[PDB]
């Protein structure tokens, strides 16, 4: 009922590229942990037995 | 670094290994005693005359 339009300012604007900097390199940053951590189990466990 | 640490992590679990297990058989084994006089339980009675 009472919906309103969306301004999108230069503040907002410069705001979403500096979140799309923090994404990408908090993708990167995954990335390369998930890598190490695959890494490290497949070297240092094995499988469970009853 | 990142190898480092997960090449340390894995040398730690390969040197989780038992070797040995030492302990002292004592069980059932008691210190001696030594008598040094047989106990003989003999006495003499003889009569005043020698009777």
């Amino acid at each position: 009922f009472a919906l309103a339009q969306i301004n999108a300012d230069d503040e907002f604007i410069g705001a979403i590229d500096k979140e799309s900097a923090e994404y990408l390199d908090e993708y990167a940053t995954l990335a390369r942990d998930i890598s190490n951590s695959l890494t490290l189990v497949k070297a240092a466990f094995g499988p469970l037995e009853r | 670094e990142d190898m480092a640490k997960i090449y340390g992590a894995v040398a730690a679990v390969s040197k989780n290994v038992n070797s040995s297990v030492t302990y002292e058989v004592k069980r059932g084994t008691h210190e001696l005693i030594k008598v040094p006089t047989i106990p003989h339980n003999l006495v003499l009675i003889q009569s005043d005359n020698g009777k």
